[PDB]
RNA sequence: AGUCCCUCCCGCUCGGGAGGGAGGCACUCUGGGGGGACUGCCGGCGAUAAGCCGGAGGAAGGGGCGGGCGACGGUAGGUCAGUAUGCCCCGAAACCCCCGGGCUACACGCGCGCUACAAUGGGCGGGACAAUGGGACCCGACCCCGAAAGGGGAAGGGAAUCCCCUAAACCCGCCCUCAGUUCGGAUCGCGGGCUGCAACUCGCCCGCGUGAAGCUGGAAUCCCUAGUACCCGCGUGUCAUCAUCGCGC
């Protein structure tokens, strides 16, 4: 049983592919257990802590990421597992604490980039430039 | 065990060291006396700097290979302090990555694909590998988590 | 060995708790990079603290600082690399060196250049804008 | 084989050349690949409204929208008639190629 | 003497100069006058049932 | 420098930071205890998500909330111990894993000086730095008068960590102390209650100028 | 992403990883049509209405979030130097072309910005992650030469096929330890290049050499309510060369 998953955060796409396994946990092929920054690192674990060690060392997860930064790979890749893990389960108790711990590990993120806008664009959507008085 | 099991910085200093020991693989008589870019305020302050930049080339040949002397002097690039200008980003200089990837060359650990790069040989992937599992298997004592792995 | 707190190399008193490398900087016309050359060139580590140098080594650093070139230093990382009476490649320090500029700024102010006469004038030579900046008075 | 690139600024005109190269090919008979769109290409020039300096700077943003689709086909005689004999509007732009 | 803890039952409105004072009654939970329902202003983001430590219950606020 | 181990740590339970625990913290403070957050959390980054609502920050936890009063420059319109800190270009602004290195740092050095939680340190610090009353212009009739106000739990949390902040930040200026090194400081003293700490200080300056003008 | 074949590597291959072919579109994606969010429901306030506050569910709760669209008129506000145009004027001159110079001058006052006044750092080696857009006398992978700038040949691309394009902030390891300093990079000397018919007035880049104020700023004053402000870089418009700029990412 192969199940596919996905996660967005901005501009940042993540595939999860979940199947029966050890516990290996890989991210563009790379150990989850030597992600750098230690912040990254913690977001992509904090899904599989709370499952817990059980399931953990119960499936093998390679999740593919592209786009976006070092935080919102990270984050999309959070997403994609908690979905993977959620519904490789099937445990509505282990939903319902997902969902009281953090409901953006499940629900998507809408938040997105402003456009600029003339008067000092390039620097952001209200930023503006000073203005002399006299 | 392979090289994407194995922090890049880690494994590089140890390629380094071992390939110290390669007679193939030289500093240029230039060395001494050259920066590594445009964009470098200094030059290095190692004085073994050319082992390193050369295992750092090679492991870059492995995992994104074939390359070019244009996209490693790319990835090689970086700021610049332009002084009272804004801070811009700038490619690094070829010399260094050329004679990096024909001394790769002649000590067999990379081959020339027509019009499209240079992509590491068996020898090198077995060399790599062989370092990688060394560093592997001295981390998981630390770390019992890579056991699995 | 000894450790000498100052030491004299060309001249000029260096200190004996930096590095050789920045301890050669002290002389005029010698920077961090062309410090770390001279000293690869004659063969110290330029991590070690000044101090520790002996009187052959200074004498090497001196006479490499005498003639840079012969010695190994490339071409192109010296202060005058064409003179323009000798037609050589020279490098000068402190008294020598600011002989040089003097001579160079009197030939312009000399022959009655454009540069020559930005000299004299005291405003900028390399054809920048005054109308906002450069306000000394 | 043939491809054919199609290519206009109205998307209904490019809607009626697609479903006309559809039915062609559905009562010849012949297998057709769907209609793939390609991404719009949208030119984008932004201008200063002033014909002057005066005044609070404010601009405006010109956008020409071309949207395009591929469509590839087995040659044969009675279709490849057919498909030549298409209306090509004056608005859509059509490009023949073979494989 | 440490404060002394009220609970916020009621919110008047807002008050001040940049209408920054909030006007609300608070009933002492502890102290000589436990249970007290008094008139104070209170500075900042207030709700119902929040705990505000008062140096002193003596003064009242006056009425808006 | 740092053992492999602590820069491959890999928490294994739920707890702040994966190394301290906050079921042990203790508030007292019956007004700070409804915002004093100390639930369970690995990760104190919660990517905002609560500017939206109303009272949204009072289910942040504490230590998120110090990490995100600490990621700033220090001043730029208000002078701190008689000075700007106007740092353009080397801030922590947008550095919320700078930020979250220093904050380790900070407690582990507190752990470390003191022999107790962390957390419960910290806490210590904001229960003696949050401030009990201020003065604020209301204007009744025709004038105004300089009368004394109460702050609101939320308030004296704010003014609490925004002292904290403002404190290191002060002691860590031009200083051979590190900024991690003057955090620690700054939260010890403020929970010594020695008048040193910049928190502790204004605290006591704002109170007894509300105590003079009620 | 699953499945078959070939090749290679590792702890000698149980197991794990990489690439190429067949094959698939399953996920991402592109782009056409639709659904969904409607005070629709619950409690309270208001008067039973207008409506307002909170709550459940939900991706999106109250104009869903950001933009385009600027009313009758005024402002004798700006534009005849963008085009059109009344009157006045030159009409062989104020018309039309060619070289050279100026718009780039510099005791000084002002606006908006860049760099900085350091450890919330500078330097050195190593390790990561984008998006928007553009490409015919054009973008140019790839190989050889050079220390850098740069020079020679040249695949592919009129474009979801090739390229610009392996960004920086960030993370690791080492040196510096509060100092006008290994901070700061103005100002000049020498030398090497690029564009251009032409580089001195008056261009940009590169190596070495020197190292000017500045150690946080009075009165006063500016922008900003959420992926917004602040920090960090990149695309494009101007272009033979030149971006501390505008518009965007």
């Amino acid at each position: 049983r192969i199940i596919q998953t996905t996660g967005k955060r901005k501009t940042a796409i993540a595939r999860a592919v979940i199947r029966e396994g050890k516990g290996r946990v890989r991210i563009n092929g790379k150990p989850v257990e030597i992600i750098e920054p230690e912040i990254a690192r913690f977001t992509i674990l904090e899904p599989l802590i709370l499952a817990g060690e059980e399931i953990w060392n119960s499936v093998d997860i390679d999740v593919k990421v592209e786009g976006g930064g070092f935080m919102g790979q990270a984050e999309a890749a959070r997403m994609a597992i908690a979905r993977a893990l959620v519904e490789w389960t099937g445990d509505m108790s282990l939903k319902e604490k997902f969902m009281k711990y953090d409901r953006t590990m499940l629900v998507g993120d809408p938040r997105r980039t402003e456009p600029h806008k003339p008067n000092r664009s390039t620097k952001g959507p209200r930023a503006k430039r000073q203005k002399s008085y006299r | 065990a392979t090289v994407y099991d194995v922090p890049g910085d880690l494994l590089v200093e140890r390629v380094a060291q071992r390939l110290k020991e390669i007679p193939e693989i030289k500093p240029p008589e230039w060395a001494p006396f050259v920066k590594t870019g445009r964009h470098k305020e200094r030059l290095p302050e190692q004085e073994d700097w050319w082992y390193y930049r050369v295992a750092s080339i090679l492991r870059r040949v492995y995992l994104d290979g074939p390359v070019g002397i244009e996209r490693l002097r790319t990835y090689y690039g970086g700021r610049k302090n332009r002084g009272h200008a804004p801070e811009k980003f700038y490619k690094a200089g070829g010399s260094i990555i050329r004679k990096a990837l024909q001394q790769l060359e002649a000590a067999g650990f990379v081959e020339k694909v027509p019009g499209k790069g240079r992509v590491i040989t068996p020898k090198g992937r077995s060399f790599l590998d062989k370092i990688a599992t060394e560093l592997k298997k001295e981390l998981e004592e630390i770390i019992p988590e890579l056991k699995k792995y | 060995a000894n450790f000498r707190h100052i030491v004299r190399v060309a001249g000029v008193d260096l200190d004996g708790n930096k590095q050789l490398r920045w301890a050669l900087t002290a002389i005029k016309g010698i920077g961090i990079n062309f410090a770390t050359m001279v000293c690869r060139v004659a063969g110290l580590d330029p991590f070690m603290k000044a101090g520790y140098l002996t009187d052959e080594q200074v004498k090497k650093i001196e006479e490499i600082l005498a003639d840079p070139v012969a010695h190994g230093i490339p071409r192109w990382a010296v202060n005058r690399p064409k003179d323009y009476e000798t037609g050589r490649d020279l490098h000068l320090i402190t008294a020598k060196l600011d002989m040089a500029i003097r001579e160079d700024i009197m030939r312009l102010r000399r022959i009655r250049a454009y540069r020559g006469i930005r000299h004299e004038l005291g405003l900028p030579v390399r054809g920048q804008r005054t109308r906002s900046n450069f306000r000394r008075g | 084989k043939a491809r054919i690139k199609i290519a206009s600024t109205n998307v209904r005109s490019l809607d009626e050349v697609a479903n006309q190269i559809k039915q062609i090919a559905e009562r010849t008979g012949v297998r057709m690949s769907g209609p793939i769109p390609l991404p719009t290409k949208r030119i984008r020039i932004t201008t200063r409204k002033s014909p002057d300096g005066e005044g609070s700077a404010t601009f405006d943003r010109w956008e020409l929208r071309v949207h395009k689709r591929l469509i590839d086909i087995e040659a044969d005689e009675r279709a490849m008639r057919q498909i030549m004999r298409i209306r090509v509007p004056e608005d859509v732009t059509i490009e023949i190629e073979l494989i | 003497d440490e404060g002394y803890p009220a609970e916020v039952i009621e919110i008047i409105g807002r008050t001040g100069t940049t209408g920054d004072v909030t006007q609300v009654k608070v009933r002492i939970l502890e102290g000589r006058d436990k249970g007290r329902v008094i008139r104070r202003n209170v500075r900042g983001p207030v709700r119902i049932g929040d705990i505000l430590i008062l140096r002193e219950t003596e003064r009242e606020a006056r009425e808006i | 420098a740092k053992p492999l181990n602590e820069r491959f740590f890999i928490p294994h339970e739920i707890k702040v930071m994966g190394r301290w625990s906050t079921e042990d913290v203790e508030v007292r403070d019956p007004s700070l205890k409804p915002y004093i957050n100390l639930e369970p959390r690995l990760l104190p980054h919660t990517h905002g998500r609560h500017a939206k609502k109303h009272f949204g920050k009072a289910n942040v936890h504490i230590v998120e909330r110090l990490i995100n009063k600490i990621m700033r420059s220090g001043g730029s319109h208000y002078k701190v111990a008689g000075h700007f800190m106007r740092r353009e270009h080397r801030s922590l602004n947008s550095k919320k894993v700078k930020a979250y290195e220093v904050v380790k740092e900070a407690f582990k050095i507190i752990e470390q000086r003191t022999g107790k939680n962390p957390i419960q340190v910290l806490v210590w610090a904001i229960e003696n730095a949050a401030p009990r009353e201020d003065t604020t212009s209301v204007m009744f009739g025709g004038i105004r008068y300089h009368v004394a106000v109460d702050i609101s739990p939320m308030r004296r949390l704010d003014v609490a960590l925004r002292n904290i902040a403002l404190g290191a930040s002060a002691k860590c200026y031009r200083n051979k102390m590190s900024f991690a090194e003057a955090l620690a400081e700054e939260i010890i003293l403020a929970a010594n209650k020695d008048p040193k700490s910049y928190a502790y200080s204004k605290k006591l300056e704002i109170e007894r100028i509300a105590e003079s003008s009620r």
